[PDB]
């Protein structure tokens, strides 16, 4: 349950889940990826559909 | 607030409402001195207490 914020200090997502890391070229064991681990919370307004 | 805020910078005040801490630590000291002196002393003396007969005129 880590809050993901933008450059404006606003919480834009919530991330929680299980880390997946690779199991002589050793893999990086201090960095992992979570697929679909973050759920969005805020929506950015856009001008799409306006104007010509 | 929707403004941009950096992460790694030292959070210095940047706008009108920002607050800053001031440590006075003021210490000023100035001194001035001057002196002058002048001394003159003189003393002259002359006396016979015994005058030769030939010099008695002067």
């Amino acid at each position: 349950m880590t809050p993901l914020k933008g450059v404006d200090s606003q919480v834009y997502a919530l991330a929680q889940g299980n880390i997946l890391v690779g199991g002589v070229q050793v893999n990086q064991l201090n960095g992992g990826r979570i697929t679909n681990g973050a759920i969005i919370e805020r929506e950015l307004p856009t001008q799409f559909g306006a104007g010509n | 607030n929707y403004g941009y805020q950096p992460l790694f910078e030292d959070r210095r005040p940047r706008n009108i409402g920002d607050t800053l801490t001031i440590v006075l630590q003021e210490n000023v000291s100035a001194s001035k001195s001057s002196s002058a002196n002048a001394s003159r002393d003189g003393k002259t003396s002359f006396g016979f207490d015994t005058v030769p007969r030939y010099l008695q005129g002067l």
